């Protein structure tokens, strides 16, 4: 997963989860990609599935 | 099994939207996005327990896929968890809504504007989508969007999330219903 294309002003909503680096578990990429961009850029990806 | 339930394919976890049927066939709608490149669909995160295989998928452009039931044992409610549905109908501005899904359970809401366009990007664009204040999160696609005994919409997508408020664009399922030839019942 690379977030470059992001911000997305929408996201479907299936569930396939990816932990972030602040343990939280995103449910989706387009869910996490929005975070890293509001996060500025500071939010990473730990590994895929839950955290 | 009901609207609102969570359904597995191989890629991930979605919801079953609404129980329907042609003659004496049973089958099921949820979201295109979930039944795009999906084949056979799951009850459970085990995947023991089969429920049908894709019948349909249309996405983007629409947002709408349909499933055909291969399992004869497993009860087919005509609800949204216990709620009867006995129609479908279409939407309306300030409409009182409701969404049920695998995720967030049920939550209410207004429908805001209609023929919305969503941009999901890299060429996934969706069309003539009803907007509405309902916030929905991962895992809640394709869950039923009712009102009273009425069947709406199948949710697709949206932003924010259920703590701190969101908007959520769902299909029309007159449309869906129309497309394949099935009814509600």
């Amino acid at each position: 997963v690379d977030c470059s294309e992001y911000p997305k002003p929408a996201c479907t909503q299936e569930y396939r989860p990816l932990c972030g680096s602040d343990n939280k578990t995103y449910g989706n990429k387009c869910n996490f990609c929005n975070a890293v961009v509001e996060s500025n850029g500071t939010l990473t990806l730990s590994h895929f599935g839950k955290c | 099994i009901s609207g609102g339930d969570a359904i597995y394919s191989s890629t991930g976890r979605c919801s079953l939207g609404f129980n329907v049927r042609s003659g004496s066939t049973y089958y099921f709608l949820t979201a295109g996005h979930c039944t795009d490149g999906a084949t056979t669909w799951w009850a459970n995160s085990a995947r023991t327990t089969v429920l049908g295989t894709t019948s349909g998928s249309s996405f983007p452009n629409n947002d709408y896929g349909i499933v055909r039931y291969t399992n004869t044992t497993i009860p087919k409610d005509g609800t949204v968890g216990g709620q009867d549905i006995t129609s479908a109908a279409n939407a309306t501005v300030g409409m009182a809504v409701t969404r049920r899904g695998s995720t967030t359970g049920t939550h209410s809401g207004s429908v805001t504007a209609l023929n919305a366009t969503v941009n999901y990007g890299g060429g996934d664009v969706v069309y003539g989508m009803i907007r509405t204040n309902v916030c929905a999160e991962p895992g809640d696609s394709g869950g039923p969007l009712y009102s009273g005994t009425r069947a709406i919409g199948l949710t697709s997508g949206g932003s924010g999330n259920c703590s701190s408020g969101g908007t959520t664009f769902f299909q029309p399922v007159t449309e869906a219903l129309s497309a394949y030839g099935v009814s509600v019942y």
